[PDB]
């Protein structure tokens, strides 16, 4: 998927034409930059030491967000049936990417406490970790289903080395010798063709051994009753269908968890807005930056505008 | 041709089993006909 791409600028360091022009009427419209934002400050902010601790923990928060993003982009997509949750279905904080990135409403009481965010950030991180753990549980279930997939049906289609009971003829044994007269009633022909059958009888072992493995190429043994092979094939088909359903229904829940993780990442970006505001401005949360996924030219223009607060 | 030989084999097995049973039958009969001179020393000699 896409990693974090939010800009860093406090309320006092807006890069637009005006301080309040970051949301709209900025020069970014001329350059077609998709940047958008909306303020959503917390109830209160911590002290300078609390701000430094939050800045230190922001690295761990970003690492957790990256882990969640990698899990969502890998586990769902690899199943080839879980990527059906679009941006609207995976809307962050209930709003699509068009509106989720244009506001910080995820700072409401769902993940944080709408309060001093020094511990609310850690609580939201723990909630996102729980969501990622649920996604990992879904991925493990998908892996176990895939283990149920590629079942006994993966063997040969009968009259061969493996799963040859499905092509059995059901004193005689399953031989299916692929490329005789005696006292025994060797005048017989089994139905062991997926292969060929040969004259054999159990009354005298000479004809049976001659037909089975005595000369030429030795035949391959198989289960006498084809009912067991049919049951195994039916179980394999059922397991494959269950794996496909899990990749389509259980992995649909995984995609829903991925949308929840996107909401958690939106909340993390909302928290990081206040973190940057504290880092490069006063303690109270107030930011005028923007979050989007622009082109190289738009980012360069934004950096040229904001060079007054360059890194 | 060995389909009839299966009947012969079964008859031979049954004959062997019956011969063993008859051979043990004499011993079983003698187990009661004989040694009762000892058991009568407890069943009635006690009286």
């Amino acid at each position: 998927a896409s990693r974090y791409w939010v800009v860093s600028l406090p309320v006092q360091n807006s890069a637009a034409s005006v301080w309040n022009r970051l949301q709209e009427q900025i020069s970014k419209h001329s350059f077609d930059t998709p940047l958008y934002r909306f303020n959503i400050p917390n109830l209160r902010v911590g002290t300078l030491d609390s701000l430094l601790a939050l800045s230190d923990d922001l690295v761990k928060s970003n690492s957790f967000v990256e882990s969640v993003s990698h899990k969502i982009r890998r586990q769902i997509e690899e199943l080839e049936r879980v990527s059906g949750i679009e941006s609207s279905s995976l809307s962050v904080d209930g709003v699509p990417v068009d509106t989720y990135l244009t506001r910080f409403v995820w700072d409401e009481a769902k993940y944080p406490t709408m309060s001093p965010l020094r511990e609310i950030v850690d609580g939201i991180h723990t909630l996102v970790a729980k969501i990622e753990d649920d996604l990992k549980v879904r991925v493990a279930e998908y892996n176990n289903v895939r283990s149920q997939l590629n079942a006994i049906n993966r063997k040969q289609s009968g009259s061969l080395a493996v799963r040859d009971l499905s092509n059995l003829v059901k004193l005689v044994t399953l031989l299916a010798v692929v490329p005789t007269s005696y006292v025994v009633p060797r005048s017989s022909k089994l139905l062991y063709e997926d292969l060929y059958t040969v004259t054999l009888f159990g009354r005298v072992a000479d004809n049976f051994r001659i037909a089975a493995r005595e000369k030429g190429f030795q035949i391959r043994d198989f289960e006498y009753s084809s009912e067991a092979q049919e049951s195994r094939n039916q179980e394999l088909e059922k397991l494959v269908h269950d794996q496909e359903s899990l990749r389509s229904s259980l992995l649909q829940w995984c995609y829903t968890s991925y949308g929840e993780v996107f909401s958690s990442w939106m909340h993390f970006c909302a928290v990081r807005v206040f973190a940057e505001s504290i880092l490069r401005y006063g303690l109270p949360p107030s930011f005028l930056a923007c979050v989007l996924a622009p082109s190289v030219k738009g980012e360069k223009k934004v950096r040229s505008i904001l060079e007054e607060l360059c890194g | 041709q060995m389909v009839r030989f299966i009947r012969q084999e079964a008859e031979e097995k049954a004959n062997e089993i019956s011969v063993s049973a008859e051979e043990e039958f004499n011993i079983e009969k003698l187990q009661l006909v004989e040694a009762e001179k000892k058991k009568i020393r407890q069943e009635y000699e006690r009286k």
